[PDB]
RNA sequence: GAUGGGGAAGCUCCGUUUCAAAGGCCUGAUUUUAUGCAGGCCACCAUCGAAAGGGAAUCCGGUUAAGAUUCCGGAACCUGG
RNA sequence: GCUUGUGACGGCCCGUGAAAAUCCACAGGAAGGAAUAGUUUUCAUGCCAGGUCGUACUGAUAACCGCAGCAGGUCUCCAAG
RNA sequence: UUGACAUUGUGAAGAGACAUAGUUUCUUUACUUAUUCAAUGAAGCGGAGCUGGAAUUCAUUUUCCACGUUCUAGCAUUCAAGGUCCCAUUCGGGGCUGAUCCGGGUU
């Protein structure tokens, strides 16, 4: 592999030659959403400690 | 005459575990300062079968409070844990197969597994396949807790030794007849020499105390004392009874 | 404020790599350093003798300032100066004929262990300093006791290096005074009696009182708690 | 004041003076001569019939040569020695315990005319 | 199988990362100058042990009494710079 | 068809069938970098160098071990009708 | 294997004598620094204090627990962004804070 471009060692997608595609879909996905929900329990216990 | 065969085990030349193909031995996290004020999440990575062991093992990784990495564990996997499960570690731990909590968090009738005969030891009781500890009783002044191994023995050990809860997969393993000469051959081949097995009764007297004679027989007692000498334990050492067990076992 | 944003870290716990500490308390040192400090502990833990434990009490410091500040006046010659004073005499003297006597009496604190041991018992000092230090303990413990008997003045002070200095020596272990100018006289006799008071007079009631017996902190508190709780409810 | 602090809880050797050495007296009185010049290193034209033919056809000469000599040695030798211009040197272990390098001369050389310059025949 | 070590009257036995202050890289600092200190790392702590295990890269044609994937011819490829 | 290679599968286990050097990739984004001219040697082409030791032949009813040119013993690849 | 002596020290209650002062000796249960065992690239120990609050106030606190992480097989590193103070404003860089105080007994 040392002997060979660079363009036989990747795929032009993030996380290209190391992961593979639909893995990567499903980091996206997984990573958005506990991003968001993350957002959701902050403001909801931010509701209990306002209201108890 | 000669020395013995149970004497010459002891100098583990030939008799040493084999050991080429093991995972590497199988261990609770160090007890650091998560897992005694909180709990440290893990995900099992993968249970995989381990030469010689019963029991497969639960592979399981956590990030490193202190540094920026991934630190791998070999834990021995409880019934029920799976790849992708997370494992949760510590004093403040939920109640859930396959984490690992102190006995003290823990209601009487958690059954457990690999747990520290002292706390830190990353775990020594009921580690084979199919075994645990039941939790029996607390004591909160002088924090101890009582539970009971697998052997029927009730012992009490630190309420901060930790273990898992559930019971170790792989149960039943010894229900199987294993049929043939062959299948004890590789069951030995992946552990240590201590197949097959010559009778001492059919050896000459230079080798055993049991050996020679112009019919096969033991000619003394084969309860040996508990302070017989090198050479001269074998058999029923230290036996207090000796003959077919009648009735129920089981302690009271 | 800007494009600049505020990004609070979460270090508690089961999130986000700990950062940099004093890690100090916790660093595992080399053993030479760990015996040394044993070697402190230790030697308190234990009830420690009356004769030992004697020591300890050391001079305080303003007394101290006041007994240095004196015994500097007098230190012993300088190389230099006592070649300076070899062709003073050996010319001078074998000459104009003087009798090893064109150079004046001498006055100078006195050193050296043996040397001050048969001073005192000769009576002969009449100030002596008894550095704090000098491990094997032996070569200095009966010195208390000797002063006390030949009815010597004498003080335990800080600093075995502290009374070489005063002498050019490294460390001294011993200083002493046998002589004195009458401009200093006076100013001696106060000092005998401040540091009498802090060691002779309290040297028979010092010799009943063994020293140590004392725990570490986290003994100390753990009975400081205890001891409260249990009596007073 | 107070203590210095320490982030690792790890304490190592510090890091200490090395002074270089600065002798007194000297390792030899004489630097040892150069043991191994260009007249140790190839001792004598081998000069074997089937050696000889190379010479003739391969433009290449055959010397025995210093056993503690290696192909650089024996190259910058020949060149020093010959005023020759050297392709690549082979060279073998002979079975007398002895060392044989075949010495291509470049293309520009010719090796028949070197041979009977050294002087062989 | 050395080493800090621990046994042993001793020849030596034990231990191999062990109760040890165990080391070297990347470049920056020099424009007296050659390499001192300035960062941050990395704590991995010998070494021997396979001509059948792992492993960078060569092929054909020709040639000798006896060598050849090694010479000759031609055509390649790897590694360092 | 024969030998060998290889693939996608299937059976089997209280047996689930090495390690390390080494090579690449990715995540990261410290840093460095253009318009009067910068960035690039993981694209092409170009230049130089590759040390040391073994290499003959036997491998067996005569080149090895059995006192020997001994009906014995001694690991293996290629394999036509 | 069993006993004694040495390694062997410190408190406390109870027995044991000059024959109902404490020098001494044994038993019980305390201490930790000797000795002993484990763990870790000696990382968060002990002791206070901040704030939540259960708690019921017999004058005001007499206390006791808490005191950043649990739908998901992502991500978590450059002394940390932020705030603030300095160098004399150059790019760079430093201190405090962020991350409470005390004791250096690694646990
Ligand atoms: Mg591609
Ligand atoms: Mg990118
Ligand atoms: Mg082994
Ligand atoms: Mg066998
Ligand atoms: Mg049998
Ligand atoms: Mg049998
Ligand atoms: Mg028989
Ligand atoms: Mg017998
Ligand atoms: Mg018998
Ligand atoms: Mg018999
Ligand atoms: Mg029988
Ligand atoms: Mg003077
Ligand atoms: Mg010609
Ligand atoms: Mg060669
Ligand atoms: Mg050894
Ligand atoms: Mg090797
Ligand atoms: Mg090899
Ligand atoms: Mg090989
Ligand atoms: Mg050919
Ligand atoms: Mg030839
Ligand atoms: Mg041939
Ligand atoms: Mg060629
Ligand atoms: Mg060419
Ligand atoms: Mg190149
Ligand atoms: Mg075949
Ligand atoms: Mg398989
Ligand atoms: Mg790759
Ligand atoms: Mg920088
Ligand atoms: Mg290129
Ligand atoms: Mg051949
Ligand atoms: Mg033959
Ligand atoms: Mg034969
Ligand atoms: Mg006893
Ligand atoms: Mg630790």
């Amino acid at each position: 592999y040392a002997t060979v471009s660079k363009t036989h060692k990747t795929v032009s997608r993030a996380y290209g030659g190391s992961r593979c595609a639909n893995c990567v879909k499903e980091r996206i996905i997984r990573a958005f959403l506990i991003e968001e929900q993350k957002i959701v329990k902050k403001v909801v216990k931010e509701q209990t400690e306002a209201a108890k | 005459g000669r020395v013995i065969r149970n004497q010459r085990k002891g100098a583990g030349s030939i008799f040493t575990s084999h050991t080429r193909l093991r995972q590497g031995a199988a261990k609770l996290r160090t007890l650091d300062y998560a897992e005694r004020h909180g709990y440290i999440r893990g995900i099992v990575k993968q249970i995989v079968h381990d030469s010689g062991r019963g029991a497969p093992l639960a592979k399981v990784v956590f990030r490193d409070p202190y540094k920026y990495r991934l630190r791998e564990e070999i834990f021995i996997a409880n019934e029920g844990v799976h790849t992708g499960q997370f494992i949760y570690a510590g004093k403040k731990a939920s109640l859930n197969v396959g984490n690992v909590l102190p006995l003290g968090s823990v209601p009487e009738g958690t059954i457990v597994s690999n747990v520290e005969e002292k706390p830190g030891d990353r775990g020594a009781l009921a580690r084979a396949s199919g075994n645990y500890v039941i939790i029996i009783g607390h004591n909160p002044d002088e924090n101890k807790t009582r539970v009971r191994l697998p052997s029927g023995a009730k012992k009490v050990i630190s309420s901060d030794a930790r273990g898992v809860i559930g019971v170790i997969a792989g149960g039943g393993r010894v229900d199987k007849p294993l049929l043939k000469a062959g299948r004890a051959f590789h069951k030995y081949r992946l552990k240590r020499n201590s197949w097959p097995k010559t009778r001492g009764v059919a050896m000459n007297p230079v080798d055993h105390p049991h050996g020679g004679g112009n019919h096969q027989h033991i000619g003394k007692a084969s309860t040996i004392s508990r302070g017989a000498v090198s050479g001269q334990k074998a058999g029923l050492i230290a036996a207090r009874r000796t003959g077919l067990l009648r009735g129920s076992q089981k302690t009271q | 404020n800007p494009l600049t944003h505020s990004t609070p870290k979460n270090f508690g716990i089961g999130q986000a790599v700990q950062p940099k500490r004093n890690l100090s308390r916790y660093v595992k040192w080399p053993e030479y350093v760990r015996v040394q400090r044993q070697k402190k502990i230790l030697s308190i833990r234990l009830k420690v003798p009356p004769t030992i434990a004697q020591f300890q009490y050391t001079l305080d410091r303003n007394t101290a300032a006041e007994t240095f500040k004196l015994f500097n006046k007098y230190r012993p010659e300088t190389a230099a100066e006592k070649k300076e004073r070899l062709t003073k005499e050996a010319a001078a003297v074998a000459e104009a004929k003087s009798k090893q006597d064109a150079s004046p009496k001498p006055y100078a604190v006195k050193y050296g262990l043996n040397h001050v041991v048969a001073l005192i018992e000769n009576k002969k000092a009449k100030l002596v300093l008894i550095a704090n230090d000098v491990d094997p303990i032996e070569l200095v413990v009966f010195l208390p006791a000797l002063c006390k008997k030949m009815g010597v003045p004498y003080a335990i002070v800080k600093g075995k290096a502290r009374l070489g200095t005063l002498v050019n020596q490294k460390t001294s272990a011993v200083a002493a005074l046998t002589e004195v100018r009458a401009e200093d006289e006076a100013a001696l006799a106060k000092l005998v009696s401040t540091i009498d008071a802090n060691f002779a007079d309290k040297y028979d009631e010092v010799k009943k009182h063994w020293g140590g017996g004392i725990l570490g902190n986290k003994a100390q508190a753990k009975m400081d708690k205890r001891a409260k709780n249990s009596d007073s409810a | 004041k107070a203590l210095k602090v320490r982030t690792s809880a790890t304490f190592r050797l510090p890091k200490t003076l090395k002074l270089a050495r600065a002798p007194k007296y000297a390792s030899k009185a004489v630097p040892h001569y150069n043991r191994l010049d260009s007249y140790k290193v190839i001792e004598q034209p081998i000069t074997s019939e089937t050696a000889m033919k190379k010479v003739e056809d391969g433009n290449i000469l055959v010397f025995q040569v210093s056993m503690k000599a290696n192909k650089y040695q024996i190259k910058k030798a020949v060149k020093e020695l010959y005023e020759v211009d050297v392709l690549k040197v082979n060279t073998l272990v002979r079975p007398n315990g002895t060392k044989k390098a075949y010495v291509r001369l470049t293309a520009d050389y010719d090796a028949l005319d070197i041979a009977n310059r050294i002087g062989y025949i």
